[PDB]
């Protein structure tokens, strides 16, 4: 409270430091003679690739990176240039 | 005022911030921003022109 | 679709796209407006 009104104290993450990786839009797949694509179903994630060739998901607003599972992806049958060429051995789990 | 318009112009193709003014196609920015309205299916058939 | 599989779309944008099992919630009732089908019938 305050006189003739109030006062709000707001808490906010301030940020020090930034991670970089490198993301691809998608994932051309090639299962034999069948070629598909794989895009995110929630487009506020990002998706890159750790050392270990290992698909992984993060946020936007804070790094916390998460394996990637099937079911985060939806099926398309173009595929993109600025995809990443992959197999069905390479795919998410 | 015309400073920070041009740089909230500017902000839109910047690709990172932690280093220098690397920048990305105006194309790519208007595509994310059509993912972000409605989930793109047709990869092949783009019709930005 | 005219093969006969089903698809889900967002109301924005006619965007479609083929529908799987982990799109859907499974619940004990049906309701009247449902559309019957059998196990093979249902998305992969
Ligand atoms: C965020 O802060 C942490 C903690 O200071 C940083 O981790 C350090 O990274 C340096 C450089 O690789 C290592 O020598 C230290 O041992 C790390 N400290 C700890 C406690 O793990 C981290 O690098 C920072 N993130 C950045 C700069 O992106
Ligand atoms: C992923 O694979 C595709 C398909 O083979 C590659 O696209 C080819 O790229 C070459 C080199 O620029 C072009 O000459 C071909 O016309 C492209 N083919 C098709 C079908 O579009 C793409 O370069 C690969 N990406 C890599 C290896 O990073
Ligand atoms: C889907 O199947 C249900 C269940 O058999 C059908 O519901 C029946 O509809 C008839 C005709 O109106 C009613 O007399 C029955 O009482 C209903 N049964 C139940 C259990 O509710 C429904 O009509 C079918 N839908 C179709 C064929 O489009």
């Amino acid at each position: 409270a305050a006189p003739n009104g109030m006062i709000f104290f707001h808490t906010v993450l301030l940020p020090t430091a930034y991670e970089t990786v490198t993301a691809w839009s998608g994932i051309c797949a090639s299962d034999g003679d069948h070629t598909f694509g794989l895009v995110v179903k929630d487009v506020q994630l990002t998706l890159f690739r750790n050392l270990d060739d290992k698909f992984y998901l993060t946020p936007r607003t804070m790094y916390q990176p998460r394996v990637a599972t099937i079911s985060d992806f939806v099926q398309i049958e173009g595929c993109d240039v600025l995809f990443v060429n992959a197999t069905v051995i390479e795919l998410p789990g | 005022m015309t400073m920070y318009t041009a740089s909230l112009a500017g902000g839109i193709t910047l690709g990172a911030l932690g280093g220098g003014a690397v920048a990305i196609p105006f194309a790519v920015a208007v595509q994310a921003r059509l993912n972000y309205v409605a989930l793109q299916t047709d990869v092949l058939n783009k019709n930005q022109q």
